[PDB]
């Protein structure tokens, strides 16, 4: 049924936890009323004590569990209560509840709870490891948890756990607390921390929670823990994982209410105990007072006071709790007064003269408050106000019985734990500055206050005196005795809690708001006495359950947010919508009305003036008022203001505004009621500011967010800006800071100066150095930009921070916080802002940070980069960025037009072998196809097809290639995809496409040079990345089979624009320069995404702009829904958690009954959000709704499976795909989804690429990941995010394809703006250059200075230089410009080439390749490299350097750092042979060391390092080879050697020094015990062993013998034949020449067996001829036989002619083959 | 001014000098037609009438070059505020003209200033201090330099171009007195010029490079020989904090003020 409206006014419960439900009381036994006159007395006795029960006994410290016990010393014995519970206390999960009188010890009771939980995780070899658990503490009050923090990490030390306050503001301590276990906090603490997010990180590790004094429920704070327990109990619902919740309370009525609330089970879970367990028997005394008139009654309780306290003055204590802070010393002096006008009677409070230590009061003399006057009688007073440390040495002074007589404040019951042995509590009223008048002071102040009445030693039984107004006289009975009930305050705030919630995302609509408010203590309330909360028992009779009344309330709840603009909710669907308002309020605890406030009065264009009275307007002071009194000294304050108020005369908003200035302005009010006040204000302030700060800058007014956050800061640290920044710094001296204030010289120009020239300006030179430390200490940072031009409306900007402070973690902290916002022409409009935190560890490392942003028609003169603390006053560094220079790009012109055409059918090609791979698949191409189709595939000429990923353009290509098909038989086609993972997507289709069907052979390229040449030629189609087609053809001119292509395809050419991208722009240049030179065309098609400036691409490969179709994204064959979600959380651990349930709900809403794929940025992630798509789809009460299939049919899928949570996860419909995963794993879930089995995969994001099946709705989680090499989060490369994109397609079926993108605040615009848009591409073959000069010098395709220009005219960075200028750093458009330009580019580029001995340059003109070029040009790799090799590699070099030289290798930079993968490293570096120098672990040269080592200790790591290791391993033989070229080269005979020696236990992963056996398959280390032990060392050993003791040795076993056999038969064996040609005949610098000649009668059949490494490799060998004693080496050559071989070498003889050398022999691959002879010549 | 109540009268009035932002005019008058005409970025306009005060005169320095291949017009392109304080009838501003490299690539076009009153003639005080500029700097150009007076008019702001005529400039370069009414003074000192605003391009600001440009509240802080850098950064409004230090300077006070009320309730972080 529909819901009505309601008022909440008249439904709540107004002066509550004075609310006293109940209008009926009782008596105690004993207790009688005595009436005086004006006054009422009434007198209780104390309780009687339970006798012991049969076989009752205390428990001692020992007979409870041992580990438990640690940290209980100093006491004997368990209380009686302690005593009763610990058995369900340590014994259960069970949730417990204790009501238990004051003084009865609760805490070690919960203590216990505790050290249950704390227990849980323990170790044999070591105790309470710390990571598994966190406990939360709440108390309500804060000395009290200052204090319990105190003495409970005194406590539980023994353990070493870490126990802290959660005082922390959020983000400066998060990284803090994470190390921090049991928190103690305030219920609000708790609840602001859970609004924001902070606790999300923290919990499913907390298993427990302590309410202490959760009788607070009765409070006006009552809702806060009604709040958190809600969630809490709601939140397990959901997580299905539970958490012990321990209450403490007071001893009242209501306890099963508050057991139903906490889920405590009555039966074993319920502990109450009445008032007769105090420790010390209570004796109640209660005056309240008749008189009317407060003018008398001022007298009437003076002298209770008096004859009170004159009851006691024999041999008793007494305690004043004053609600005041002046009055605690005005109540005193009274007494002192009235004691010396009793003409010296009361006095003499000792048993004599001397006795009872008056000279202890006497000698305690002087003292910081007015206690000189008060000690030398027998009294004193106590407060936090007039002393520090005096409070100490007044309890100290208490607590040793000198002083009887102590008048106190209710901070003194709350803080340090003393008693009295009769405590009297004055008056009972307090001023309430939220209330903006009087009232009675609260429920638990007066039960802490006289819950302090006797002492627990000293003492027999306490008494304690409540002097009230008789009218409340009845309330505080039904308090000290169980009467009272404990009702809920839920009802005002109800709307502000709703919001939290919808903040949270916790409540979607009404109904999850009426399941919400069902775990409310309200709830049962309403439900077990509707009769008080406003229910006839007729429509209850009517409802029941309460869902008509629990909708109907929190219906006015979501009607007061509506128009408030905190949510936005329609009655129709009953559903919620969060706004930025919302978030604002809920995350800074701002009721409603404020926020609609400061929504309607807050423009762009407010002073400080006005911004006061904006706050002042604030809907929390509403009951602020002006006193006559105080309106004298207001208007003194008004006038000693610096901000102007005077826009308001005397009113609330004066007050408040005047206020919040005088605490700024640090000044002192004499009035009381103003003090109060002017605190509340302040306090409330920065929440309030705060709120205002955070609205005003989401608005992106600039000026406003300044004022405001600067407000923020003031009031923080109490003082104007125009104060000296060293103020904040409290270490600082006040009479210093004000000299320097005194001198103005300006704060910024401190830098400049040395320690004794700061000295000099203000006199004091002593300070000097002082002074400077504190100067440095100020935060400050630099920063430099780097600014390129994208696009017409966009620029891209590259900040550099680099810290100029010097950090003192006991100033700085953890973390310091800075917000960099870019600020339009004016200071006035904020175009971006990023919130940049920089951590401790990184202080003195510079952060990059990358964002974009917009210009506008009237080109500005320049932007501001402005970059400001948080916390931080007048700490602040801006950098114009001026445009004055700026050249913007081109525009782009339009798309070509996508016409409107018949759909061609399959039909068309008269080829009925091509219709037929077509026809049973789709009717028709897709509009874009049929346009391409008479120019791509009835034409000749060169096409470019720009169309957005989804678009089909892949059979464009398989057009061309149908033609070529046609043209000739033999016809040769190239095609090229940067990445390796699409290539093989695309042979696996045209493997089956080409050659099954149409017979033509199809090839796929690889690493080998060799092996990929012959595949090329005798395939039709070659497929191919752009580095396997670099090395290759780059040799061209030779290679006849690289020239002779008809057909030339690109794939993905947009692609240029990232790295790895030069490669390919290199490949299609010289592909156009051959075409060039072969004197015939050949054809290149180039596919690309749609591309803004595909002109330039067009015109770079030769396409006619009438053969271009470059196509706009909204061109797809299967129409797109792209979403974006932007989350403000910064932290990403937060942000990607917070984005879980919105995952759920984009399912939910998008796509809920179809295929769904999720992207995530971590590996691991994939499973978390697996599970936690699972979980949160319990919650919906739908369970498996993404399983299509019954189980049953699952199970032959799952037989397959090692990962045990994958089995899980797939049971109920999600799954996930890895790097980690087995293939067949990933190919069944792959097949599982495209079978529409499971209906959500969550995928890692490195599979975006190679995934081969498609989705309805695409959602990408959090765009960014994390680098462990800077340390620091990068942002998804765009066209990665394009291709996530373009997964969602599914044309077959569907009308439509969906996408949402979750992504960072700062993130999002940028997103906005470049997924709809047609896309730029640039070149960067200027940055990666060097490389292909070097290797096209090498080729003599660059034999001079000019051709090197000319080859760059052909290049796509040629095309975009004069199209976008600024980019490339050229500074104008004009002829001279470019050329200028590319002049200086090679100039450059040859010069680094030729220091780095790659190339010579003669005339200053011409160039030639040297030794060094020559090698890296012949093994592709980078030039830097070897030029490290070069001054790396020494004539002492071996092994252990050639590991850390090969290891630094550029190639091997490519290697990535993970997620705390510097403590993983260094555990493995610990066990590795070699050790490093000082390495540092987020540096991969030092990783791959560490692998490679690992590699030759044949230690098996985790798959994660172990495919890194293979990646590697790939590459690595080239490079040792270089080694070996270099080192031969520079002549040096060990190290060359031992290189090839290096190269050999690569391949068959062993260390230099080790058994040549264990090369064998199923070879096992206690099999070479055996082995060496029988005598044989090597395989030529075991040559001769026949069929008796061969496998008859250690193990037979015929497989595994066989799998020895074949190796043994593929082991080298190789006899060669060497001499010296005319020995006889030689002389000095006359030839020699030294022929070997080689044979092999070993079978010749397969490649190398070595089964440790990834690749297949050939024999190869070095045969070198040395002078072994001189280290050098004489001469050397390379080769491969296979069965027989000549060799020759020569070399030039030395000296006399009468000399001899060595001759070596050597492999790449086996160990052991290696041969020596020593020879003679002459 | 008062100092203390004067003070606030017109803080709080100037908090809405930017409603005057939209509503200005302009002297439309007989064009002498050999002469230069100025061009005004509206942008710069905007935030100079809103840094200003409705008593004391703010004023600032125009620099700009002329478009290509149109040599009789002057853009605006840049306006410098260096130390300065204001009266109600005049301005002082110090010796040093502004030197910078932002600077460098224009030519100096003279300066504008606010004028509390509206009047049909250029101020005797103006003349003069135009004159003794000119005295003291070849830089600028009698011809091509001009004095911009922006007057506040009822809820709006309207303003007028000078040039100083050489009788002018000889009668200034002379003259002592500074009273409203000087010996000799005439109307044919000066002459009108032609100045329109823009939307078309925007002007930017050079400010003082240790401190603000706004002097009024220290007035023995300043000095006719004082020596000051620029930066590439916006003007601060007239009473904006940092030109007003005395002010947030004054606390006298003792901390133990903060002994009463030691009830501390806080409960958030
Ligand atoms: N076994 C014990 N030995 C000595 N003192 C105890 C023992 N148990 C409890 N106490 C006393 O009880 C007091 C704890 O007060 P408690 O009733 O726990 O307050 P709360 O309301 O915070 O639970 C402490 O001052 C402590 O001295
Ligand atoms: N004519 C067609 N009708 C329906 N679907 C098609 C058609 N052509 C291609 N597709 C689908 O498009 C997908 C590939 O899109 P495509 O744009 O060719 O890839 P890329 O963007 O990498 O070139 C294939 O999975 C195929 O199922
Ligand atoms: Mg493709």
């Amino acid at each position: 049924a529909p819901r009505q409206v309601l008022d909440l006014e008249d439904l709540v419960f107004t002066q509550g936890s004075h609310f006293m439900a109940n209008k009926r009381c009782q008596l105690p036994d004993g207790s009688f009323r005595r009436q005086r006159k004006g006054y009422e007395e009434v007198h209780v006795p104390a309780l009687k004590p339970k006798p012991f029960g049969s076989e009752e006994q205390l428990l001692p410290v020992e007979k409870l569990p041992k580990y438990a016990q640690a940290g209980f010393e100093g006491f004997k014995t368990l209380n009686r209560i302690q005593s009763k519970l610990y058995r369900a206390a340590l014994e259960t999960d069970e949730n417990l509840l204790l009501c238990a009188p004051t003084g009865a010890g609760k805490t070690n009771v919960a203590l216990m709870c505790m050290l249950r939980e704390i227990g849980k995780h323990i170790n044999m070899d070591g105790t309470i490891n710390v990571d598994d658990f966190k406990i939360i503490y709440i108390a309500p009050m804060r000395s009290l948890v200052q204090e319990m923090v105190g003495s409970f990490g005194k406590r539980l030390a023994t353990y070493g756990i870490t126990v802290a306050e959660l005082t922390g503001d959020h983000q400066l301590c998060k990284e803090e607390i994470s190390a921090t276990q049991i928190i103690v906090c305030t219920p609000e603490k708790w609840d602001i921390i859970t609004r924001k997010g902070g606790e999300r990180t923290y919990t499913q590790l907390v298993r427990l929670i302590i309410l202490d004094e959760i009788h607070l429920l009765h409070d006006d704070r009552g809702p806060v823990l009604e709040a958190l327990v809600a969630r809490a109990i709601r939140n397990i619902e959901m997580t299905q994982e539970d958490v012990r919740l321990i209450g403490l309370s007071a001893t009242l009525p209501n306890y099963e209410d508050v057991a139903t609330f906490l889920r405590v089970d009555p039966a074993k879970g319920l502990f109450y105990f009445d008032n007769s367990f105090r420790p010390v028997p209570l004796e109640q005394t209660y005056v309240g007072i008749t008189e009317k008139k407060a003018i008398k009654r001022f007298q009437i309780m003076n002298e209770i006071v008096y004859e009170k306290i004159m009851e006691h003055a024999g041999k008793n204590q007494v305690l004043v709790f004053v609600h005041s802070r002046k009055e605690t010393g005005k109540t005193a002096r009274a007494i002192r007064d009235m004691c010396l006008e009793k003409d010296t009677l009361g006095l003499f409070l000792r048993e004599g003269s001397a006795s009872t230590e008056v000279l202890r009061t006497e000698a305690e003399q002087c003292k910081n408050l007015e206690l000189k006057d008060l000690l030398p009688y027998g009294f004193a007073i106590h407060h936090a106000g007039m002393t520090r440390v005096d409070r100490t040495l007044v309890e100290d002074l208490f607590a040793d019985k000198h002083i009887q007589v102590l008048v106190s404040t209710a901070t003194l019951a709350w803080g340090v734990n003393l008693p009295a042995h009769t405590v009297i509590i004055k008056g009972t009223q307090v001023y309430s500055p939220e209330k903006g008048r009087w009232t009675e002071l609260g429920a638990l102040d007066i039960l802490q206050m006289l819950g302090r009445a006797g002492r627990p030693q000293y003492d027999t039984k306490g008494e304690g005196i409540l002097i009230t107004s008789h009218g409340e006289l009845q309330y505080y009975l039904s308090l000290l005795n169980q009467q009272l009930p404990i009702e809920s305050q839920m009802v005002s705030k109800l709307p502000d809690m709703l919001n939290a919630e919808i903040v949270l995302g916790n409540v979607q609509n009404a109904k999850d708001a009426v399941n919400w408010l069902g775990y409310a203590y309200l709830y049962i309330r309403m439900l077990r006495s509707p009769t008080l909360y406003g229910i006839s028992h007729d429509d209850l009779k009517g409802d029941p359950l309460l869902d008509q009344r629990r909708l109907d309330l929190v219906h006015t709840a979501a009607l007061m947010l509506d128009k408030n603009n905190l949510v936005k909710y329609d009655k129709k669907t009953g559903n919620f919508q969060v706004t930025e308002l919302g978030r604002i309020a809920s995350h800074y605890y701002i009721t409603n009305d404020t926020v609609q406030t400061y929504n309607q009065l807050l423009k762009p264009t407010l002073s400080e003036i006005e911004l006061f009275r904006v706050f002042s307007l604030s809907s929390e002071f509403k009951n602020i008022t002006v006193r006559e009194e105080e309106k004298l000294e207001l208007q003194k304050l008004l006038e000693r203001v610096p901000i102007p108020v005077k826009e308001s005369i005397e009113e609330p908003s004066a007050k408040i505004n005047v206020l919040l200035q005088a605490f700024i302005s640090q000044l002192k009010l004499e009035g009381f009621a103003l003090m109060a006040d002017m605190v509340y204000v302040t306090q409330s302030a920065g929440r309030l500011m705060r709120a205002i700060f955070e609205i005003v800058l989401n608005r992106g007014w600039a000026q406003l967010t300044d004022k405001t956050l600067n407000l923020c800061k003031m009031i923080d640290k109490r003082m104007w800006q125009s104060m000296c920044p060293l103020r904040q710094f409290r270490k600082l001296p006040e009479e210093v800071v004000k000299k320097i204030e005194k001198k103005n010289f300006p704060f910024e120009r401190l830098y400049d100066l040395n320690h004794n020239e700061i000295g000099e300006l203000i006199r004091m030179p002593k300070m000097g150095k002082t002074i400077h430390k504190y100067v440095h200490l100020f935060p400050k940072l630099e920063l430099s930009v780097h600014l390129q031009p994208i696009t017409r409306s966009t620029l891209k900007v590259e900040l550099t921070i680099t810290p100029d402070f010097q950090w003192d973690e006991k100033v700085h902290g953890s973390s310091e916080a800075f917000w960099i916002l870019v600020e339009d022409v004016d200071s006035e409009v904020i175009l971006h802002h990023e919130y940049f935190l920089l951590k401790a560890k990184y202080a003195q490392d510079e952060h990059l940070i990358t964002f974009f942003v917009p210009v506008f028609e009237p080109l500005p003169p320049q932007y501001f980069i402005r970059v400001v603390s948080d916390r931080w006053l007048s700490c602040e560094t801006q950098l114009p960025v001026s445009f004055r220079h700026l050249i913007l790009p081109e525009k782009y012109p339009p798309p070509t037009e996508l016409l409107d055409l018949q759909p061609l059918p399959v039909s068309a090609l008269r080829n009925s072998a091509f219709e037929s791979l077509y026809q049973d698949k789709f009717p028709f191409f897709n509009p874009i196809q049929t346009q391409v189709f008479n120019t791509v595939y009835n034409s000749d000429d060169n096409v470019f097809v720009g169309a957005p990923t989804g678009s089909g353009k892949t059979i464009c290509a398989e057009f061309a290639i149908l033609r070529m098909l046609l043209q000739s038989s033999e016809g040769r086609c190239v095609y090229i995809t940067p990445m390796e993972a699409l290539a093989e997507q695309v042979y696996m289709d045209w493997y089956e496409k080409f050659q099954d069907r149409l017979n033509k052979k199809v090839v796929l390229l690889t690493g080998e040079t060799s092996t990929d040449l012959k595949l090329l030629g005798k395939g039709n189609i070659i497929i191919s990345t752009p580095e396997k087609w670099d090395i290759l053809s780059r040799r061209w001119k030779q290679r006849k089979n690289v020239q002779n292509i008809n057909l030339f395809v690109v794939d993905e050419v947009h692609l240029i624009g990232g790295e790895n991208g030069p490669v390919l722009e290199v490949i299609c240049s010289r592909m156009r320069y051959i075409s060039s030179q072969i004197e015939r065309p050949i054809r290149i098609v180039a596919l690309s995404s749609s591309l803004s400036n595909a002109k330039d691409v067009a015109h770079w490969l030769g396409c006619s702009a009438t053969s271009t179709f470059n196509f706009h994204p909204n061109v797809r064959p299967v129409p797109l829904e792209l979403h974006i979600q932007g989350f403000n959380i910064s932290h990403t651990q937060t942000r990607l958690l917070s984005m879980a349930k919105p995952v759920y709900h984009a399912i939910t809403k998008h796509s809920p009954k179809k295929p769904v794929i999720v992207f995530v940025p971590s590996r691991k992630q994939t499973r978390l959000t697996a599970i936690d798509i699972l979980t949160t789809c319990a919650a919906d009460i739908q369970r498996q709704r993404f399983l299509h299939c019954t189980e049953k049919d699952l199970i032959p899928y799952l037989e397959k499976l090692s990962d045990s949570t994958l089995k899980e996860t797939l049971l109920n419909g999600v799954g996930y795909l890895h790097e980690g995963l087995s293939p067949m794993e990933r190919r069944l879930v792959e097949q599982l989804f495209s079978s529409g089995a499971i209906q959500v995969v969550v995928a890692s994001r490195s599979l975006c690429w190679g995934m081969n099946v498609a989705a309805h709705l695409v959602i990408i989680m959090d765009t960014q990941y994390y680098n462990g090499k800077i340390h620091a989060y990068v942002d998804y490369p765009i066209y990665d995010v394009l291709q996530m994109v373009g997964h969602a397609n599914r044309p077959l079926q569907d009308d439509e394809g969906r996408c949402v993108i979750m992504c960072q605040g700062s993130k999002k615009d940028f997103f906005k703006k470049f997924l709809y848009e047609p896309l730029p591409v640039e070149s960067h073959l200027d940055h990666c250059m060097h490389d292909h000069f070097n290797a096209e010098i090498v080729t003599k395709t660059i034999e001079n200075k000019q051709d090197a220009v000319d080859y760059l005219t052909w290049t796509f960075l040629y095309r975009r230089m004069t199209q976008n200028p600024n980019y490339y750093n050229l500074q104008g458009i004009s002829h001279r410009h470019l050329s200028d330009h590319l002049s200086e580019l090679v100039e450059q580029t040859l010069s680094d080439l030729e220091q780095s001995k790659c190339i010579s340059i003669e005339d200053e003109m011409d160039v030639a390749p040297l030794n060094l070029g020559m090698i890296a040009a012949y093994y592709y790799i980078n030039y830097t490299t070897i030029e490290l090799f070069s001054m790396s590699l020494n004539a002492k070099t071996k092994v252990r350097g050639l590991i850390e030289i090969i290891s630094n290798a550029a190639e091997y930079e490519n290697i990535p750092i993970r997620h705390h993968e510097d403590n993983l490293l260094r555990q493995l570096a610990q066990k590795v042979p070699h050790k490093l120098n000082n390495p540092k672990f987020n540096d991969p040269h030092v990783k791959t060391n560490l692998l490679l080592q690992a590699h030759l200790s044949r230690m098996q790591l985790s798959a994660e390092l172990q495919s890194d290791t293979e990646e590697i391993l790939s590459k690595a033989i080239r490079l040792i080879q270089a080694c070996v070229d270099v080192l031969s080269s520079n002549g040096w005979l060990s190290p060359a050697l031992a290189a090839m020696e290096l190269a050999q236990m690569v391949t068959q992963a062993m260390w230099s020094k080790d058994s040549y056996l264990k090369q064998l398959p199923h070879f096992t280390s206690e099999h070479i015990k055996r082995c060496t032990d029988k005598g044989v060392e090597s395989v030529f050993d075991i040559m001769e062993m026949e069929d008796e003791e061969r496998n008859a040795l250690l193990q037979l076993t015929d497989s595994q013998i066989a799998d020895v056999a074949r190796f043994c038969n593929r082991y080298p064996n190789i006899e060669l034949s060497y001499e010296v040609v005319d020995k006889d005949s030689i002389r000095s610098g006359g030839p020699v020449v030294v022929l070997v000649q080689l044979e092999r009668e070993e079978e010749v059949t397969g490649p190398v067996i070595a089964p440790l490494f990834p690749q297949k490799r050939e024999e190869g060998w070095w045969v070198v001829i040395g002078d072994a004693k001189s280290n050098s080496l004489i001469s050397i050559k390379r080769l491969t036989l296979q069965q027989k071989a000549k060799v020759k070498l020569d070399f030039v003889a030395p000296a006399t002619g009468a000399h001899n050398y060595t001759l070596y022999f050597m492999s790449d691959a086996y160990m052991g083959c290696d041969q020596e002879y020593k020879f003679s010549v002459d | 001014f008062s100092s203390k109540t004067e003070w606030r009268v017109r803080a709080i009035s100037a908090a809405n000098l930017h409603l005057r932002t939209n509503h200005i005019y302009v002297s439309s008058d007989d064009i002498k037609e050999t002469g230069y005409t100025y061009i005004l970025p509206k942008n710069v306009l905007k935030k100079f009438i809103c840094i200003s005060d409705l008593r004391a005169q703010i004023a600032g320095y125009l620099y700009g070059v002329s478009p290509p291949d149109n040599p009789q017009v002057k853009e605006i392109r840049c306006i410098v505020m260096v130390p300065q304080w204001g009266t109600h009838q005049t301005v002082h501003l110090p010796g040093q003209l502004p030197q910078h490299e932002y600077l460098k690539e224009m030519e100096p076009l003279g300066w504008i200033h606010t004028q509390p009153n509206e009047s049909p003639q250029l101020s005797p005080q103006d003349v003069t201090t135009h004159a003794k500029i000119m005295a003291d700097n070849p830089s600028w150009d009698g011809e091509k330099t001009i004095i911009i007076t922006c007057s506040f008019t009822p809820g709006s702001c309207t303003l007028t171009a000078y040039k100083l005529t050489p009788s002018g400039y000889e009668w200034g370069r002379q003259n002592t007195d500074k009273g409203n009414n000087p010996k000799g003074y005439l109307p044919s000192h000066y002459e009108r010029v032609q100045m329109l605003l823009s939307d078309r391009f925007l002007g930017f600001f050079m400010v003082p490079a240790q401190s603000s440009w706004n002097y009024n509240f220290m007035g023995v802080r300043h000095d006719p020989n004082m020596k000051y850098e620029l930066q590439l950064a916006n003007p601060k409004e007239f009473y904006h904090e940092v030109h007003r230090p005395s002010h947030f300077l004054n606390f006298a006070l003792l901390q133990e003020g903060e002994v009463y009320s030691a009830d501390r309730e806080d409960l958030y972080a």
